[PDB]
């Protein structure tokens, strides 16, 4: 996962 | 019911300078600019911008938009939330950064009522956080009662926005879900509900990130729309034909040489700002045993790698996106970038040649100029  | 204009801009940013990578927007991006191509809309695409770009590309959209025009933003990349306002993170962006140096969403809503948009709809695939160096506290002017403004937020105020660390190709959460909803023909507000759904539904981001949907739209205004097509106003099919000249890239060139050898010199879009070119050995007088072929000499605006130019498959250069979709047996070569060129586009193509019964290599090589490419055209 990831963050923006 | 109809629009007489649709209109979309999409940015996507991945490599800040200054702040942690992204992977996704580029898939995230292209295929949505290919989803809303297929509903007609006139869609630009741009990735790795600066804060001087961004501003530069909502200039063009504003310049799109016009009374009843549907005016869409899609935004993929890093972003914050101060006070419920949403602003975009530019790659260029320092650490820390302030407002000044990121575009309010809201600002770009004020600057579209303005234009007497039919519809504005605001999709931002970004994370809702506080950026607590900002420390400003703007008095952002009361927005119009338009009734046309639709906001789909990839998740909720105070939370986060992902993309899945899957080597390869993958989607952020966002896109995920809406590829396989955006084409149905159903009130954008109703469409972007059932994408909702279809998150909640997702283990991975259970608790994490939700889809949060802010509307004011009282007609039922969907993005299959048909286009009207009646009304323009001369001056707005300048502007749609100028429009098409940034969207088209220049047709492919054989280049003919001195010494009669020809080479094909081939392009295509990956996006609105990033062409591929690709070059192969077409034709030889026999009299020339060896052929080597090669571009070069690139402007230094575009930044390009010499050591990332003249590939042996489109995936060598950075190019994941578009395959097979290009011929096969041909050097390849990425700009990126395309926003940034200051000047006609012009290279060098270099040729490298033996003669039969001859045994030293040649050496020539012509500018090709195709000047403005895509992007670049609209100024």
């Amino acid at each position: 996962l990831r963050s923006r | 019911m109809l629009a007489k204009d649709k209109v979309a801009l999409l940015i996507g940013n991945m490599n800040y300078r200054e702040h942690p990578k992204l992977k996704a927007p580029l898939v995230d991006v292209y295929e949505l600019t290919n989803l809303l191509r297929q509903l007609d809309f006139k869609v630009v695409s741009l990735l790795d911008l600066t804060e001087y770009e961004m501003r530069n590309a909502v200039d063009e959209f504003l310049l799109l938009l016009d009374k009843g025009v549907y005016g869409l933003l899609y935004y993929a990349g890093h972003g914050y939330e101060n006070f419920g306002n949403s602003f975009m993170v530019p790659v260029d962006a320092p650490n820390p950064y302030r407002s000044e140096n990121c575009l309010c969403v809201q600002n770009i809503l004020k600057l579209m009522q303005e234009k007497e948009t039919g519809l504005n709809v605001f999709l931002l695939d970004m994370c809702r956080k506080r950026n607590d160096y900002d420390d400003t506290i703007p008095i952002l002017d009361a927005l119009k009662v338009t009734a046309n403004i639709v906001f789909g937020y990839a998740t909720c105020q105070g939370a986060e926005a992902f993309e899945i660390q899957h080597s390869g190709l993958a989607n952020g959460i966002f896109m995920k879900f809406l590829k396989d909803r955006l084409l149905e023909d159903k009130k954008i507000t109703v469409l972007l509900d059932e994408v909702a759904e279809d998150m909640g539904k997702c283990h991975l981001t259970k608790g994490k990130q939700a889809l949060e949907i802010r509307s004011s739209l009282s007609e039922k205004r969907a993005l299959t729309d048909p286009i009207q097509g009646t009304e323009y106003s001369a001056e707005s099919l300048v502007r749609n034909l100028q429009w098409a000249k940034a969207h088209e890239l220049p047709e492919s060139m054989c280049l003919k040489f001195d010494c009669g050898v020809q080479i094909q010199l081939g392009f295509a879009a990956e996006f609105s700002n990033v062409m591929i070119i690709y070059t192969s050995i077409v034709y030889k007088p026999p009299e020339i045993i060896m052929c080597d072929a090669y571009v070069t000499d690139f402007p230094l605006d575009l930044d390009i790698d010499p050591k990332d130019a003249n590939k042996g498959t489109p995936e060598e250069t950075g190019s994941y996106l578009v395959s097979k979709d290009l011929p096969k047996h041909c050097l390849y070569t990425r700009l990126s970038s395309l926003q940034k060129l200051k000047e006609h586009l012009v290279f060098t193509v270099c040729l490298s040649y033996q003669y039969s019964g001859l045994e030293d290599t040649v050496e020539d090589k012509q500018e090709v100029n195709v000047g403005k490419p895509l992007i670049a055209k609209l100024d």
